[PDB]
């Protein structure tokens, strides 16, 4: 269990001189809080005559089986777990504030689309009396950013190396394998058929 | 003197639009 | 994992749309109110909060319904006409919103709210109950 | 002094009497029913344990009513068919008498009551509330 | 209870149909 | 701005570019007060090929707002009504909004 202070009040309004009082403001609030942990459990089988009388270990291989589901499940739980005896991700409660980009027109039609305009626009709008604050996306995300081109054919980012490589720890990005990485795979950032699936998760940014 | 404390249960889902500069138009 | 929180702090019904309810706090030691509404609101809302005492004829059946005088803490600026108790349920108060409240000096055997006259129409969708602290025996 | 209790631990109805009531218990990591007899029963009266979802088009309104499934515990010897969370009040419960119970395993987004077949015109002078408890929100 | 183990015998005809963003220049 | 026949009140790099130097240097030197998203706006421009007008090429535009002479102040009237909700093409940009002041 543990505090949070909600919000303060408002005490020293401005008033006149010529006078013997005061005016009582309003308080804040306290809003203690609490919270539980879950557990996380499981059971399987061997058999003697089959284990014992076996080309090679099994039982260890299961415990280092054990161990990284666990592992990975934790992590995957911690990120979009719904509420219900997992802990409550960050992903699905949405509870975070979450832009959206608006599409793009091509050949008269409209196709969602995430142009450099965003992931410059992005992480610069962030409140900086907040502190520093890193940015996570995956790997093909960082993909797109690298080889985007501009109307002539020059890239907008490294200019004629083949390769960006821009030391991405001096610059708040931290790229994990976990996140929706909306190009379906590694293809689904085109224009024709191959539209963005509006509504797909980029990218996060947070302190 | 009652000190009503009032508190929401669900917070509503947001959605803001991150609109961006267009791209640049001459004047004339 | 949940504890069977209705061993301690257990609640009863208060105001069910149109209908008060005498709620015994003699036992108990400590009460405050929870307002939650079922709909939107048309105007202010407000209520009267009284008490009673244990009839002569049954120590264990609500007599009559008399009010409860509001004792002021420091810092007050404006006591009702009568100075008599009540709450108000402030307008654009949207129903997924609790509120809460209390009186602060407790004064005979239970309980019981009834909106105030005037204001018995959005009296219908506002919902409230009561629960409890302490035992005591 | 009765501290505000509101806050720290409210509570809401789930059965008036008349109609059901979903109450979120998401924010809250505890919860527990607590029930009330107005008149004299009849005969013992059962009520079914529901657990809802949230909608597809708006998440903060009621979906449809899945039935909470019941588990056992250490010594449970005696399950029903299948196991749906079905609670018994039983008879020789007079009024001014509280009992409390609540679900082990939570699921869902919020629950919500409903007199069992066969137990409705009993149920019609009986009263449910719930008390949730603490959490983050 | 019989487990079926499974096993494919086309290597990999995957043909992910790569795409890299085209030119896209504003939004007005 | 007129976007397709249709006149719209925009704030384009230019002007920004020609409010700043148009001080009566008589005066001395001037700092320059504004929201943390008109900066945001400004370092988020594009011209009409598709680079940017500040930092080509490097995903972040940030000088140091000391030898620029800009001073950040979050709660000024903010021209984007709302967290960066206002300034594309149409449905953006209502007229009149206070953008950015400069004084000695």
């Amino acid at each position: 269990t543990y505090m949070k202070i909600a919000d303060y009040g408002q005490l020293g309004e401005y008033t006149c001189d010529a006078k013997c009082d005061a005016e009582f403001g309003e308080p804040g609030n306290i809003r203690h809080l609490e919270g539980k942990t879950y557990d996380y459990r499981g059971v399987f089988c061997f058999n003697r005559k089959n284990l014992q009388e076996a080309n090679y270990d099994f039982l260890s291989f299961m415990i280092g089986a054990a161990q990284r589901s666990h592992r990975i499940n934790r992590n995957q739980a911690l990120m979009i777990g719904k509420g219900v005896n997992e802990p409550k991700g960050w992903l699905t409660e949405n509870c975070f504030p979450v832009f959206q980009t608006l599409p793009v027109d091509v050949n008269g039609t409209s196709t969602p689309a995430f142009l450099a305009q965003d992931w410059r626009r992005f992480v610069t709008s962030f409140p900086a009396e907040y502190g520093e604050a890193r940015s996570v996306m995956h790997q093909n995300v960082f993909g797109y950013l690298a080889a985007m081109v501009d109307a002539n054919g020059r890239f907008l980012f490294g200019d004629g190396d083949l390769t960006f490589t821009p030391d991405l720890v001096r610059e708040r990005i931290r790229i994990s394998n976990c996140l929706p990485d909306p190009t379906e795979g590694n293809t689904k950032g085109g224009t024709g058929q191959d539209a963005f699936a509006a509504g797909s998760f980029v990218a996060a940014q947070a302190a | 003197m009652v000190k009503l404390n009032c508190r929401p249960l669900c917070q509503a889902p947001t959605a803001s639009r991150l609109v961006s500069p267009p791209c640049f138009i001459c004047r004339g | 994992m949940n504890f069977n929180v209705g061993v301690d702090f257990p609640s009863f019904i208060a105001w069910d749309g149109e209908e008060s309810f005498p709620v015994k706090v003699d036992g108990f030691n400590q009460f405050g109110f929870t307002f939650k509404t079922i709909a939107a609101l048309t105007a202010a809302t407000t209520f009267n909060i009284f008490y009673h005492e244990p009839s002569d004829a049954d120590p264990c059946v609500p007599g009559p319904a008399i009010r409860v005088p509001e004792v002021p803490f420091c810092d007050t600026v404006l006591l009702s006409e009568d100075g008599l108790a009540a709450v108000t349920l402030p307008e654009t108060v949207t129903p997924d919103s609790f509120c809460a409240g209390t009186v602060p000096c407790m004064n005979g055997q239970w309980i019981s709210i009834a909106p105030a006259t005037g204001s018995e129409t959005n009296a219908a969708n506002v919902q409230i109950t009561v629960t409890m602290k302490g035992a005591t025996r």
